[PDB]
């Protein structure tokens, strides 16, 4: 999901 | 105004290590 | 970065490093685009699914560095912010649609030959680079596989095909995102990974020499997974947005  | 040239390469004429691969995929 | 190797000393003098003070760590990557603004993701300061929604004294910037983790005298600059700007349609809901972010520095940071800014893309370079097959580079301190670096790792990747794109992901993609990676056919891997989103995909426009910011490490599924691609904010697409907030600024 996100990049973090 | 000066973006995107760098002080340790474009300014002093010297090219990094693996920008020559960028400059290749144009092609 | 996954397969990347280290970096040069002062070869991504935009390279910005976002950092949470409490607790005391690396939170993403970030760009500097002038002595005073500097160019992120939006989720890397606003994700509610995961509680994150940072104010701008939660935060700080270091630029000109190369060691992921000790003070680099005479050489970094640690900046705080005066005012983070998410761009007002933001999508962290659905699928981080417009996933960008300003970030304005409490003072301008003066240049060196470790600090210095990126270009942003106009029309034109926009159109004549963001084509598929042509390579692109990103870097950053994050995961070396899906563990962290020494120094600044740098990787170059080429643009995908936008229906290679979606074909890899159940996740939609808007005309706001391009995907960057290597295809299984093609014998080589790297991508960007956890600790490297916020951070710049840039091209050396061969015109005129120009390093030019076209990406910002926005999504993936996992790292470097084969037919999997990362994901990356279109910035001249938003550039109207960016421009705007620099412009009103003061005004
Ligand atoms: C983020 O935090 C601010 C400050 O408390 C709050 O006003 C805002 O509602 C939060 N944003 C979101 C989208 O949750
Ligand atoms: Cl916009
Ligand atoms: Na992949």
């Amino acid at each position: 999901x996100p990049x973090i | 105004a000066d973006c995107g040239l760098r002080p340790l390469f474009e300014k002093k004429s010297l090219e990094d290590k693996t920008e020559r691969e960028l400059l290749e995929s144009y092609i | 970065i996954v397969e990347g190797s280290d970096a040069e000393i002062g070869m991504s003098p935009w390279q910005v490093m976002l950092f949470r003070k409490s607790p005391q760590e690396l939170l993403c990557g970030a760009s500097l685009i002038s002595d005073r603004w500097v160019l992120t993701a939006a989720h890397c300061l606003l994700y509610p699914p995961w509680d994150k929604n940072f104010t701008e004294n939660d935060l700080l910037v270091r630029i000109g560095k190369h060691s992921r983790t000790r003070y680099e005298r005479n050489i970094e600059k640690i900046s705080m912010l005066e005012k983070i700007y998410i761009h007002p349609r933001y999508n962290w809901r659905e699928n981080l649609d417009r996933d960008i972010a300003l970030m304005k520095l409490k003072k301008p940071v003066a240049f060196s030959d470790y600090i210095h800014p990126v270009c942003l893309p106009d029309r034109e370079t926009a159109a004549s680079l963001l084509q598929a097959g042509y390579k692109g580079r990103v870097t950053g301190w994050g995961n070396l596989k899906e563990g962290q670096p020494s120094v600044l790792q740098v990787v170059n990747l080429p643009i995908v095909e936008r229906p290679v794109c979606k074909d890899s992901t159940r996740i939609r993609i808007t005309d706001n995102m391009f995907c960057a990676g290597y295809k299984p056919d093609e014998g080589k891997r790297g991508d960007a990974c956890e600790g490297d989103s916020g951070g710049p995909f840039v091209m050396k426009s061969p015109f005129n020499n120009r390093w030019y910011q076209m990406g910002i490490v926005s999504w993936g599924e996992g790292c470097d997974r084969d037919g999997k691609y990362g994901f990356y904010t279109h910035v001249f697409r938003l550039k109207k947005w960016i421009q705007k907030v620099i412009d009103q600024f003061g005004e």
